Parts: structure tokens; sequence; C-alpha cells
């Protein structure tokens, strides 16, 4: 915008970089689309194909509703959205239930039985499109009109503007139908107190400041489950309370310290959800857990940091040896050992070395196999190796500090060798005591890996005196850290994920600016002159030369001055890197906490009671080509072969300051895919948390008692596979044991301590008091076994027999109703009887079919992210996944109050804290009647179809008997010459070998399995013939209302209705036969009659809205014509909170919640963004470098 | 970036990446356009190479190293009041993008920077660039999907011409979209191939082809034989074989993607037998194509002698790859064999059995079996034992240059005058190329076929047909260049003719 070069004059704010938005989080539509929409059918005789035309002012406001009511609709349905149910998520809608094809199939079943659950798997799509429905409505196309130009009767509904797109709704009909008891009925509703119809502005919210308009509420022409979505996404967003310019701190921790960023300070017109920090930490958990491949992606993001800071430049001159000490002839042993050990100074890993400190170590460090002897004096190269190799990089010597024990007892056994055998009495390796002592193993073993994850130590970083060992001891004092600890200020006031209570990281050492000697080099200095005396004692012990002690002594303040002249650069300009590394997203673990002798770091698995728990940190050998493998040879080239920024000073540098945003889209990128990655899993194993089932057992305690009252038992490995390791999760005490002598308060102080009503026998007779307790109260009883359990009770009514129970299962749903463990709501509880029988095999397919169907947004790092990880996840069992600490030993703890943090407490099934607010308004969507339409049980019948509507459930006759169908009644006989089917009559025991004498029979069918075809064939027969009724209690159907102008297009023969597999979806279609035409009266008449054999159980068509929509030429208003219900037609007003209220009946009356009650309500106020808010864009602000990398300060503030 | 979008926008234009109208990143990307007319300068000034490019790449990249006898130093005095003019914060990074046509247009002084940089590479899905990335996404132009789903307004989904493109995928007409549905003034990216997605037997295949939609029938959910014809010329099957295609498979879906492009380390390899062919100095040029059994070459490479002869204005004849298995089986009792050419062109294919099909046909018998089901029952060494069996008639016919040995066969069709200039041979295996004569190009074809899945199909198959496939695999690693079928049809086409 300005132009070069020498710094004119700008009265604006100097923007030099641009940042993008922490979340693409909402889709931003303008037009909204319900979920429920009317469908109208049209009767195609008394209908007039034009389009009705009003006013023309009145045509855009009733326009599309009198267009769709207009005069001759048969039947109007209220039916499942097909504009936002669309055949791009796999739902289809034609024959009126959401029908998905491979989502929940049964197995072990004919090739036509899988159709039955596809409406099962169709309400977990519609439930799921719901749950991930992110909408953020922005005021569209919003015309206003003239007071003048619309007559009174809109006058009095319109709020002062209006959407083009007005939609549908019946309370517009009020003085525009043509139709005179409809106009009767809605003005007769309308005029009610309790409801008052709006179309429009309702309420205007300026803004504090700027006093412009941000957020209004339009009464639209919509269903009150997708307004109650539209509305929670905007109560979230508006009252989240931080603005666009939060993203500043997400800046202030990517960039360097004390850094300033200016402006633009544009206030709240600019909102912006904050970035969510309890569901990107509980993500990064599974992310970790099945993706292991996760710490190549956080090392590499670090890597791209540091190599981008110009920190460390390799130098082509080496300086490992003084002026002629090279060349000299007693050294010759001293410079093979340098020269073996040092290696060439690869800009790559040094660039690695430095990132690893502050990654997170998932895969478990392991050393390079360093084989060296330990057997001239001139081997302190490996020992001198191994100090610089802590001082550097303390936090990965920890990691790795067990097998430099495995190096350094080496050392020991052969320089102090009997200060060697008194240390090694006490232990090589110790754990810690519960009470905080130090436990000694008194063993003497070679340190491994494997060993880091479980409780014991290398014994070398005890730093405990040995009586009698106190050289061991005083040399293990060297390898103690030179740093501090600092706090992640940056992180947390920018909210990023920690898994921590206090983010404390370790920086190896301190900034050390304005020092004329410096406390990091002096440091080195008292290191080496501890190191002189022990090769001073190790060379005149072994009577060597004179001059091979000089020139060793000459190289060991050799590395005074080198270290010297680096240290200036390390203390200044790597101690602001690792700070600033420090406060980045992906961090997020704690690296070192100070002491080696005392530090783990912090096992989380993901545990979980229907399988494995799988651990974060972890040895597995799975190297990312080289990551595993820690090479010590790294100090040597930082110490000698590599020039910095600041021993350069005579050359102008200009030290490097790197931009934010590489490191922090980079972040995002990595943090929005897995946000969205374990959604799939998140979702089936939200259905199915509760779905685990127990083995229990019911006695029954007295006379004239049913299968499931009584004392509930079961067994103690049903309970230990099951219950016990679902209440270390729920962080309760254990169930008392009951002992015989037990009062029934001692049962009520355990059910109202441990929140389930389980109790553990012990031994003892149970006296009659607890009896009747464990009766009325249905408290489960675990029995070891089940060895004469009458003898175990108190049978005083002598009543309970061992052979009397009714062995059934027992959902954990049942017993468990907890908020975020396991989902006990009235909706989910109806779909795991819908389902079919499950397993772990058929979760795996229905997760596959979910994670086809969303096609999220990716981005040019997401896919090549995505891709990364990149195949497998289907290793870990999901069931009720937690997030647990465990103990060295391998036993999943519980969860404690004041370690573990606020997040990991109820792992709310990996999902957002919005997400779970649109499912429970989600939930209300399933259960609703109106979309019910999964019709179970049929009947069949021979009455005539003279009066057809498809409410008409034909009653049996008084006559008719009651039997219940089995394959022992038929069977075939020997009747008249001819071998004929016999029906038995069950009652009278007689036989009826032809279906025209059989009695009057109602026969119910609850089985159909293994039923032979000519026995089939004789049941309908027996219909045709005798006027039975048959009531089938298998077949599932859909129906479709046809309109007598239509006429039936296909039919249903009676082979498919008997002959036919359990999981078979049929399509009855039914005539509404209210609009007929009657006949001229000087007509001669028809020859036949209209007969109809199926008929329903339930009452077809519950999503009828309207019915027969004309008026009757003889009759005020028509047979059976229903008006619409006076809810649909209420907007009522929006509530404080964010619910939508209908209107008030009374005065002094808040008004009754739409999500209470389950009627339809299609007109809402939608709270949405006008123009003045611009949700997620890209926001400007001036980036200000600090001035020297010398005066930037870590600690302490 | 490597390439400037400012001087060069045609070729972002070709990847669905439209430069943004005209701030601080719209001054910035004026701003590192302006470096790369300084360096394209200063590695002119000594040809071609810009001297000390350390020096340099601790400018642009880091905001580091102001300088100030000199004409050494001059082109570092002369940059150094050019990029601490403009003042930045940080450094310019650099902007490789993983593209075989975006690799191979950096200039070359670019390419002397990447030593010294740590430059920001952004990964290509299949192409087409991909959309992050705070470069990509706030310099130009986040663009909008618009399938069948999101109809069809702009300011329903609030959209803005200077802000986000937008990429057809409805299958409506390009011109009525912009029409009626209110997106004059939005610009639109143009893709002139096709990327489909297949059903397989194992899973989801997503193949692409360099046609558009129009230019090939298939949509949506057209079988794998409908058109197969265009698909073997122009397809590229991006999976790990086995991939799983079958002649039963259908199309899921269809969206336009990028044209791909050929293959510059496999375009000069084939590009050696088109300059061969074309010179009078080589007498008897040979290309020789390896594949697997089932990659449906020979009818491939029968047409693509029907478009070399058609350019060359030469007769090329190919040798149909079996030729020497089905007439050693006519004669193999014969002591004075006719090589002439006419005489081995009709004979095989197909109705006369080769005589590998011969001795295999007796050797799966031997360790009895006839069934392809039976061959899945054989597991690996039990099998592998059995190709070690099978490699022994093999080099029988590879070891000596007797009157019926392969070495002999190859040579006098070759030689003798009745034979067309040109000769294509295939090859099966790996290791015939001591026996096929004599050629500096040697490719290797992979095309749109899981081949194992077309053995079972072949519809004579049996088990000798996929027996011996399994034991060419074995036999024909990829230590040669894969070729692409498609890019020797766009290699006719480059290639300048008389």
């Amino acid at each position: 915008a300005l132009h070069p070069m020498t710094k004119v004059i700008f009265n604006g704010l100097d923007v030099n970089t641009e940042v993008q938005p922490l979340s693409d989080d909402f889709k931003q539509i303008s037009d909204p689309k319900g979920y429920l929409t009317y469908s109208v059918k049209y009767e195609d005789q008394f209908t007039k194909k034009d389009k009705l035309r009003a006013s023309e002012a009145d045509d855009r406001i009733v326009g599309p509703t009198v267009n769709l009511f207009k005069y001759g609709a048969a039947v109007v349905n209220i039916d499942l959205n097909r504009d936002f149910f669309d055949t791009a998520t796999g739902i289809d809608l034609t024959k009126g239930i959401p029908l998905v094809q491979d989502l929940l199939v049964p197995i072990g079943v004919t090739a036509g039985a899988e159709q039955s659950a596809e409406y099962v798997s169709g309400l977990l799509m519609v439930l799921f499109k719901v749950m991930t429905d992110n909408r953020l409505v922005i005021v569209g196309e919003t015309t206003t009109p003239m007071s003048n130009t619309l007559s009174t009767v809109v006058n009095n509904v319109l709020r002062t503007t209006y959407h083009n797109n007005v939609g549908v709704n019946p309370a517009l009909l009020r003085d525009f139908t043509q139709v005179n008891w409809l106009n009767r009925d809605i003005t007769n509703m309308l005029q009610q107190a309790g409801t008052k119809y709006g179309l429009g502005l309702t309420e205007t919210r300026l803004d504090y400041v700027r006093l412009v308009k941000t957020i209004v509420g339009h009464a639209l022409n919509i269903d009150h489950f997708a307004a109650s979505v539209l509305n929670i996404n905007l109560r979230a967003l508006m009252e989240a309370n931080v603005t666009a310019d939060d993203r500043i701190k997400a800046l202030q921790a990517h960039s360097m310290i004390s850094t300033q960023f200016h402006g633009p300070n544009q206030g709240a017109l600019r909102p912006e959800l904050a970035f969510d920090h309890d569901h990107i930490i509980r993500c990064l958990m599974l992310a970790a857990a099945n993706y292991p491949r996760l710490e190549g992606i956080i090392v590499q993001i670090n890597t791209g940091y540091v190599a981008s800071a110009n920190v460390i430049r390799p130098v082509s001159e080496k300086r490992y040896f003084p002026e002629n000490l090279e060349q000299n002839q007693s050294a010759a042993r001293l410079v093979s050992a340098v020269k073996a050990r040092a290696s060439e100074a690869d800009i790559s890993s040094i660039h690695l070395a430095i990132a690893r400190e502050v990654s997170p170590m998932f895969n478990v460090h392991e050393l390079k196999k360093i084989a060296e002897s330990f057997e001239d004096p001139s081997s302190i190269v490996v020992v001198l190796e191994f100090i610089l190799f802590a001082l550097f990089f303390p936090t990965e010597f920890n990691r790795i500090k067990g097998d430099i024990q495995n190096v350094l007892l080496l050392f020991f056994s052969r320089w102090y060798p009997v200060e060697y055998g008194i240390f090694i009495q006490r232990g090589a390796t110790y754990t810690i005591n519960a009470a905080g002592e130090f436990e000694f193993s008194g063993r003497n073993e070679k340190w491994d890996q494997s060993l880091y994850l479980s409780e014991h130590f290398p014994a070398l970083f005890s730093d405990v005196p040995l009586a009698g060992a106190n050289t061991i001891i005083a040399i293990m004092r060297l390898f103690t850290p030179q740093g501090f600890l600092r706090t992640d200020d940056l992180a947390i006031a920018a909210n990023f994920p920690r898994a921590s209570r206090n983010p404390q990281t370790y920086i190896p050492y301190t900034n050390q600016r304005g020092t004329v000697t410096n406390e990091f080099a002096s440091r080195f200095r008292t290191i080496v002159a501890t190191l002189a005396n022990v090769v001073n004692e190790r060379a005149v012990q072994d009577d060597m030369q004179k001059a091979t002690r000089s020139c060793t002594k000459q190289w060991l303040r050799h590395l005074e001055t080198q270290f010297d002249n680096i240290a200036v650069a390390h203390t200044d300009h790597l101690s602001v890197v690792y700070a600033t590394m420090s406060n980045f997203m992906l961090n997020f673990t704690n690296n070192f906490s100070g002491n080696h002798a005392t530090f783990k770091p912090d096992q989380y698995v993901i545990t979980s009671p229907e399988g494995s728990y799988k651990p974060i940190i972890e040895r597995q050998g799975e190297t990312v080509d080289g990551l595993t493998i820690i090479d010590t040879s790294i100090v040597w080239p930082i110490l000698c072969q590599c020039t910095y920024p600041l021993v350069r000073q005579s050359i102008m540098e200009e030290i490097v300051y790197p931009d934010p945003s590489t490191t922090l889209s980079q972040s995002l990128s990595v943090a929005q895919v897995l946000s969205k990655l374990t959604l799939p899993d998140a979702f089936i194993n939200m259905i199915l948390s509760g779905g685990d089932s127990v083995v229990m057992r019911t006695y029954q305690t007295e006379a004239d008692d049913d299968l499931d009252e009584g004392i509930r038992m079961t067994t103690y490995d049903q309970y230990l596979s099951h219950i016990r390791e679902r209440l270390h999760i729920t962080n309760v005490p254990d169930p008392i044991y009951i002992t015989g002598a037990s009062t029934p308060d001692q049962i009520a102080a355990s059910v109202q301590a441990t929140h389930v009503a389980v109790v553990l026998y012990q031994s003892g007779v149970i006296n009659g008091s607890a009896s009747t307790y464990l009766r009325e109260n249905e408290v489960l009883v675990v029995m070891p076994d089940y060895y004469d359990v009458v003898s175990r009770f108190a049978n005083a009514n002598l009543q309970m027999n061992n052979n009397r129970y009714h062995e059934s299962v027992l959902e954990i749903a049942d017993i468990f109703d907890q908020a975020d463990f396991i989902q006990t709501s009235d909706a989910v509880r109806q779909l795991r009887a819908l389902m079919p029988t499950l397993s772990t095999s058929q979760i795996r397919h229905a997760i596959e079919r979910i994670a086809q169907i969303t096609d999220v947004d990716s981005t040019d790092y997401g896919k090549l992210t995505l891709r990364f990880l990149g195949t497998l996840t289907r290793s870990l069992k999901m069931q009720n996944a937690q997030i647990r600490r465990i103990r060295p030993d391998g036993t999943v703890l519980r969860y404690d109050d004041q370690i573990d943090i606020e997040a990991f407490r109820w792992s709310r099934y990996f999902l957002d804290e919005l997400r779970l607010r649109r499912l429970s308004v989600g939930l209300r969507l399933i259960t609703n009647p109106r979309i019910a339409r999964r019709f179970d049980g049929v009947r069949i019948m021979y009455l005539t179809d003279d009066d057809p509507d498809p409410d008409f459930v034909p009653d049996v006759p008084e006559g008719y008997v009651a039997v219940q169908y089995a394959h022992r009644l038929f069977s075939s006989s020997l009747a008249n010459k001819r071998n004929r089917v016999t029906y038995t009559h069950p009652p009278t025991g007689m036989a009826y070998p032809s279906p025209t004498g059989r009695p009057h029979v109602h026969m119910t069918i609850n089985e159909r399995a293994g039923m032979s075809k000519l026995v089939a064939d004789n049941i309908i027969a027996s219909v045709i013939k005798s006027n039975w009724v048959v009531d089938i209690h298998d077949i599932e159907y859909t129906a479709e209302v046809m309109t007598p102008s239509e006429g039936y297009t296909q039919h249903v023969d009676a082979e498919s209705i008997m002959t036919a597999p359990k999981g078979k979806l049929f399509h009855l279609q039914f005539m509404d036969g209210l609009l007929r035409p009657e006949p001229s009266a000087f007509d001669p008449p028809a020859s036949g009659e209209d007969m109809r054999l199926i008929y329903p159980l339930q009452p077809i068509s519950v999503a009828r809205s309207m019915r027969a929509i004309v008026n009757h030429n003889e009759v005020d208003r028509p047979r059976g014509a229903v008006a619409p219900s006076s809810y649909e037609m209420d907007t009522g007003t929006l509530s404080r909170n964010g619910d939508l209220l209908y209107s008030p009946v009374a005065n002094g009356q808040v008004g009754i919640p739409k999500l209470e009650v389950d009627h339809i309500s299609f007109s809402n106020v939608v709270s949405m963004m006008t123009a003045n808010i611009r949700t997620g864009d890209d926001m400007a602000v001036e980036r200000v470098n600090p001035d020297d990398v010398r005066a930037i300060n870590i600690r302490n503030a | 970036f490597a390439i400037d979008p400012l001087k060069h926008s045609k070729l972002y234009e070709e990847y669905g990446l439209y430069l943004r109208p005209h701030a601080p990143t719209i001054r910035s990307i004026k701003y590192a356009s302006l470096i790369h007319s300084m360096l394209a300068e200063h590695a002119a000034r000594h040809n071609g190479t810009l001297i000390n490019p350390r020096m340099y790449a601790d400018m642009i990249t880091l905001g580091n190293t102001k300088v100030t006898a000199i004409v050494t130093y001059k082109a570092l005095t002369e940059m150094s009041t050019l990029i601490e003019s403009f003042r930045l914060p940080s450094g310019l990074t650099l902007i490789i993008f993983d593209d075989e046509k975006y690799q191979s247009l950096i200039p070359n002084y670019i390419n002397q920077l990447i030593a010294y940089t740590q430059p920001h590479i952004i990964p290509t899905w299949q192409g087409i660039a991909d959309f992050s990335d705070t470069y990509l996404r706030s310099y130009f132009k986040r663009p909008f999907e618009l399938t069948a789903s999101n109809l069809a307004a702009p300011q329903k989904h609030n959209l803005s011409p200077m802000t986000r493109s937008i990429f057809n995928n409805t299958g409506r007409e390009d011109a009525v979209i912009r029409k009626l549905y209110g997106y004059g003034e939005y610009v639109f990216i143009k893709y002139e191939g096709c990327l489909i997605t297949w059903t397989g037997i194992y899973g989801e295949v997503t193949m692409m082809v360099n046609l558009s939609k129009r230019d090939l029938g298939l949509d949506v959910g057209d079988d794998y034989l409908k058109e197969y014809k265009k698909l073997l010329f122009y397809g590229v099957i991006t999976d790990a074989i086995p991939s799983g295609i079958s002649t039963r498979s259908t199309i899921m879906k269809i969206s336009p993607h990028k044209m791909m492009n050929p293959s510059g380390g496999a375009l000069a390899v084939l590009s050696k037998f088109l300059e061969a062919v074309v010179s009078t100095n080589v007498i008897n040029a040979t290309l020789v194509v390896y594949a697997e059994k089932g990659a449906g070459k020979t009818s491939f490479l029968s047409t693509y002698a029907e478009q070399l002869s058609l350019a060359s204005g030469q007769v090329v004849g190919h040798l149909s790859s079996d030729a020497y298995g089905r007439w050693l089986a006519k004669t193999k009792d014969i002591e004075e064999p006719s090589f002439a050419y006419d005489y081995v062109l009709s004979l095989d294919t197909d109705d006369n059995e080769s005589y590998y099909e011969q001795k295999a046909s007796e050797l799966l018998m031997s360790h009895g079996i006839s069934e392809v089901a039976q061959y899945e029952l054989l597991s690996v060494r039990k099998k592998i034992k059995m190709m070690d069996e099978m490699n022994e008639v093999l080099i029988a016919q590879l070891e000596n240059a007797d009157t019926h040995s392969e070495r002999n066969f190859y040579y006098m069709v070759s030689t003798g005058k009745t034979t067309p200039r040109i000769l294509i041979v295939e090859g099966h295996f790996n290791a015939q190329d001591a026996t096929i004569a004599r050629t500096d190009t040697t490719v290797l074809l992979r095309t749109i076929n899981d081949t194992t899945q077309a053995m079972r199909d072949r519809q004579r198959g049996g088990v000798v047909q996929l027996f011996l496939r399994d034991t060419y695999y074995r036999l024909l690693p990829a230590l040669h260049t894969t070729v692409y079928p498609f890019e020797m049809l766009e290699s006719i086409k480059r290639w300048k003719w008389v």
C-alpha cells in the first residue's frame, strides 16, 4: 500500500502480518433449511393446476403457502427434509423413513433380511447429521414492505421485515384460502390467548460502543428442532465473550519471548470461539494412542522452528586440540580416542537434538550402543562426552540416563575397584517406597529401557551418600543440571492444551546477561577441575609418562577455553528458544522436573472395561528413521566445530526472530484434523455405551411372583469382568460385604455411597430383614458361585427354591445412570432394542461406513498430516474409553482429584462442548412420534373395502377364540382319499381337515420361523373361507397414504406376507377414500366389490397434520377432516437462555419450552447475526521484534 | 515462492490457484517478485550461478546479514539495500510444492538456494495443491466447492469474489452456473481431466484420466468395460498394487481433476527410441516393453504402432510378446525352422498355445492342481518352490545360442530383411535383456489393470495363466523405467517431426 524505503511517516498501524482464524468451526449459511418440512399429496380431481395469485405485495409473504395448501389437498404430512438430508449423506427418504444401506447390518441371515435394520441405521445418520450441524445463520436477502401495501390480516402478522424465502406455515392461511371451515378453525385458534403468530424482526441488539445492529432474531418458518440447533450455535459464539483479538495471545506463545503485538483493537464486533482446552487435550491422547507416529509430526514442527531461527551453523574448521598438541608424540593415545568419538557436524541432527528436548516423548528413547573399554587413562573422553550431554541436554539426558549406567558401571569397576564393590552391593536399581523411602534392590543388573516405564530407577543417580563410597557419589554430583523451571504463562493465557496441573518445562540453562564471568561456564570449570584429579590418580596409580599426564590436562583446559567462548551464545540465544518452544501448541507434556533422582513421566493410558489398555508412552521400537536412537556424539560438534550468531559478534548478524505464523499454522492443521478424526469412533460408541450386559438371576421369594421380582443375583466372575472395572472409573468406594448378620441400614449405607445398588456376598445366612430390603430395592447381590443358593439366605417364607428362576441379561445402562459416562436417555434406550445383535466386528463396519460419508474440510497440510499417521485405528477398543494414570507396576489407578487435569475425569465420549448440546436436541428429534413411521405388526382379515381410510383398524368380533400359533397344530392327515393339512383347535381338541368348516379363530403369530409353505397357504385359505383374524407380530412395513385419484400403484402378494425372512421391510399402500367421486343417482350399478386382505395394527399416518382441505356442499365441515394443530402456528418468544418458548396462556406465566412437549412448531425466533459481525476473517496485527536477544527476560515473572 | 505468481501467473492458474486481486500480504507478494528480478540478474552476471548463495540464502529466508575489495561483494551490497528497503520483521520463505511440472519450471538461481534454506514444502494430494498454509491461504483465493448439494446462490454461503473462487462439481454446463445463479464476477478454475472413484473387489479405488467429463462417457455408475479402451490409453490407478478393480466394477463418483503431467525422468528414456526411429544413422532401433502378464498391452501397443507409423511415415511392427512361446511349440522338432517375419505374426494370438503354457500346464499337474480357488489354498514357500521348479525350464531356452533358443529367435527375426525397420518386442520377465536385441531403450509398462484380477477374469484363464503371472512377477522387478501408457501417447505428440 506504501512505498520504499527510508521510514516515511505512517499515521496508521504498520501492519506486517495477517492472522488466520484459530478454528474453521462454523458454516455460514444465509437461508436456513429446516429439519422437518410439509409434504402435500394433492387429489388430482378437485384441485386446480394453476398458480394462485393474490395481491402482489401479499404474494411474496402468503404466496408459497397458498400454493402448497391449494384447494384440493388430500393429506398433508410432516416428514424429514429432503434437501437437508440429501443423497450426499446416504439417507434415503422415498418410503417415508430414513434408510442407510450398509451401516448396521446383521449377519447369519438370508440375503434379503438386512432391510429392517436400515431404519435403525437411518436414525443414526439423522442423529449424526444434526449432531454435526455447525450452521451459523447470517441475515440473508431480507426485504421490507410498506404497511400501506399489505392487507390488514398480514399487517398484524408481519414484524417490520421478512426474508424472501418465507417458508410455509398454515397460520398464513388466515383469510386467504377458499375453504370456509379451515378459515374458521385457524381464526378461532389464532384468536386464543396462548398463541400469537408473527413473522420477522423481533429483537435487535445494538452494540454497546459502536451503536450499530449486531444480533437480530427473525421469526422464521422453520421447525423447532432445527431452530434450537441454530440457536445453540449462536448462544455460544456471542456469549463466549472472546473477540478475534485473542488470536494475539496465540501469537505471543508461538513467537519469541517479550515481543509485542499492537492493534487493531477490533472490539466485540468480531467474535470468535475460544480455542477449546478440554477437547483438544482429550483428543491428543487418542491420537497419541492410535497413531504413535504423532511424535514424528510434533518433532518435525519443532525441528522446522529451530532450523528457521538460524541458531547453530556448522563450520568446516576443527579445533578439537590446542596448537601443537596434535602432533606431539605422547598424546597419540589421546588423539585417537577423541577423533573416534567426535563426529562431523551434520546440520540436520544438531537441530534434531535441540527439538527433542521440549518434544513429547511417545516412543521410549534408547542410547546408541557405545562400545568402549575404559582401559587406558585416555578413555576419559567418553565421560566428558556424558557431562557435556548432561549440561547441554539435561532433558534428553534423563530419558537415557539408565543406559549411561550400563556404560559407567564399566568405568567404576575398572578405576575404583574397591569403591565399586561397596556401591554395587547396595544395588544397581532402586524403587520408591509409598511413604517416600528409597528401597534399593541389592542386585547387579544391566539396565534396559524396558525398565524405564517400570518402578525401577538408575542407582547412580540416587544422589544418596553411601558410607564408604564418597568418591563415586561425588562424581555423580557433576551430572546435575544447571537450569530452572519456567511456568508456561504464555500457553495458559492462550488456553493451549496441557497435560498437567502446572505446566512447567525445564529450560536447560539460565539467561546470563550483564555478567563478566558466566555462571554457566564456571560450572564447567569446577567439573574439569574435578575431572583433572580423577585422571591424575588413574595416571599415577598405573605409572604412565609425565608427558602423557600433561598432554591430557592440557586438553582438559582446551575444552575450558572453547566452553567459555560459546556459553555466551548458549545462555543468551539458545535459552530464549527453549522458552518459546515450550509455549507451542503441540508440546503439551511435561518433560523434566529438576531432579534426576525422582522423575518419571506421567503414564496416561486409554483404559477400557471391555478390552485392553493402550499406553501412551511405550517402548515398541517403532523408529521414525532415526528418532528413538539418541546420539551422544552430538556434543562434540556443538562444542567445537560450529559457529554461533553471537560468537561471531565481528561480522554484522541481525539476530533472526522467526515469524509466528509457520509453527502456528502447522500446529492448527494437526490439532484441527485430530479434533475430528475420532469423530465416527465417537458416535457409535456413544449409542452403545451401556450396551454391555451382565448375566444375572432372579430368585422368587414369595408366591404370586413374576419373572422379574425377587432377589437379583449374579456370579463373582460376571462381576469382576464387567462391573468392578467400571467402579474404579466412576470413583466410588468398594461395595460392602454382607455377612448374614447385616442390618438393612448397612446395605443402604453402601448404595447411597456407591451409587449403584451392588453388594457383595461374603459368608453367613442373610436374615429376613435384609432379604425384604434386597427385594424392594433391586439390589444386585454378587455371589461366588451357585452352590445351594437357598442355603445362603434365611428362607423363612419357605417359598424360595433352587430351581425357580428366570436367567436374563442386565445392561450396564440400567444400573448406571451417570451423565457423561453412559448415555441413559429415553431416546437411546429405544435404539438398543431396535438394533440387531451386534458384535465387535459389526461396530468396526459401522465406523468405516460413517467415515466414508463424512467429507470433512482438510488443508494442504491436513491430508498430508492426515496421511502421515496414517492408516491403523482399529486395534483399540473404544467401549468406555477413559484417560487414567497407571502405576509403574501396571495397575490402572483411579481418578485422583489433585494430580490429573479436569478434562480427564469424564472423557465425554471424546466429543466437543458444542457437540453434546446439539446432541440432546437431536435426541428429541429421534424420539418424536411424528417421524416414527417404521410400523410393526400386521393383520390379515377379509372385510370389505367400502369406506377406506388408513386409520381403520378392524375390530375382532365377539365370538372369536384367541389361539397362539405353534408348529404342533398343523399336520397332514388322511381325510377323504387325500392328505389334507389338518388344524387341531387347542381348547376343544378337535380336528378340522378342510378350511371351510374351521371354527372362528383369532390366531396370533409371534415367530413365523420354520413355518411350512403349505401351512402358510392353509391359514390364508382359512381367512378367506372361514373368516379368521391372523395377527403377525414380525412384519415391518412403511405406508404411503394414496389419494383416490392416483389409485394403487403396486400390491403386496399374500405369498410375501407369509413366506419372507424376518428382516424384510415391506411397503403397503393405503387409500384415503374421503375425496372419492360420488356417482350419479341414475347410474346403473357396478358388478363386483372391493376386498381388502391386509390391515394394520397401530394407527397409520401419525405424521398427518391436515387432511382433506376442501369444502363440502351440503354439510359445514367434511367428515373426518382435521384442522392443523394449534402448536404448529405459535412462534412464541425466545428465552434469555436460548431455549424456544411458546406463547404464555395467561399473565405471569413463563411459557412452555418447545422441547419439553412433543408438538411441532413451524415458526421460531432464530437469532442470526447481521452483516456487521463477519465471524471468521483474517485480522491484521503489527508485530514488533525485540531489540536484543540478550535483553529478553525468561525467569522469573 | 520459487516461481513468482505475478510475472508467471498462468502456471498457478493451471493448478486451480488464481491470484487474489489487489494490505500486508498483497504488499509482500510484490516484495518477493522484486527479489526475483534482482536474483535473476545476478546469475546472469556470472553465468548462471549467483555467487556466494549462502549469504544470498541468509537474506531472503532470514532477516539477516546486512552488508555494506568490493566487487566480489558487489551483488551482496546492491541487495542489502534492497531487502532492508522494505521493512520486514523476518525473512521471506520458499514454497516448492512437490510437483514434477512445478519442480521442473524452477529457474536455476532458485534451486541453488534450496541447499541452504530449509524451504517450506506443500504436499500435493494428487496434484491440485490443496489450499492450507498462511502462505497459500492468505496470498490467493481459498476456493469453494460447488457439488450437487450447495445450490444455488453466492449470497447463501456468504462468498465474495475477492476471496473465494468456485470449483464446478455439478455436472451441469459451465456457462449457466455463472449466468442464472448469480456467479458472475466469480472467476472459475479450469480443470481439463477428471478423477474416477470406482468400486473394487478390495475397496474404493481412485483413478484419474486426463480426459474431461465430456471426452469420455461413463457417468455415473456405469461398468468398467464401457469405454474401457479410452481408460487404458489415458489412466493412472493411483493406488498400491494390488488395487483390485475388475470388469464387474462400477463408478461411485466423478469430479474434474487436474491433467497430470508426464514424468520428466520417464519421458526422456522413451524419447531415445523416438530419436533412433527418426535418424537414418541408427539401423533397426528397437523398443522393449516389460509388463506383467495381465497388463493388457497386446491390445495397447497394437495401436501405438498405429500412432508411431502414421507420425513417422515408416513401417513398424510389434512382435506381440508371446511369439517365442507360440512359435517354439509349433517347431520344437524341426531341424531348420523358418525365421521369417511374416511366419511369426501369422502364428500367434491366440489359437496356438504357448510353449511355457504347455510346460507350466504340465507342472501344475505334478503338484496336482486345476482350480484357481485351489491355488489360494496353496501358500507362499510351498508356492515358491513351485516357482523355482518352473524356472529350470526357463533357463534351458536362455542359456546358450542354439538353433531353437530364445537368443537365436530375437536375432534372426530382427535381422532378416523381410522384417520392418523398427520392431517393438515386449518381454514378460526381466533377465530377458540378454536375449532381446539390440537397444538402449527398455521401459516398464504399468496399466490400469490389477493383473491378477484379469487372470481370474481371463475367460479361459485357469491356473496356467495365473501361475505364470505369479512366476513372471517373481522374475520382473521394477528395475527399469515405469512408463505409464498415456506417456507414450504423449511423447509421440511432443516430438518434432519432419
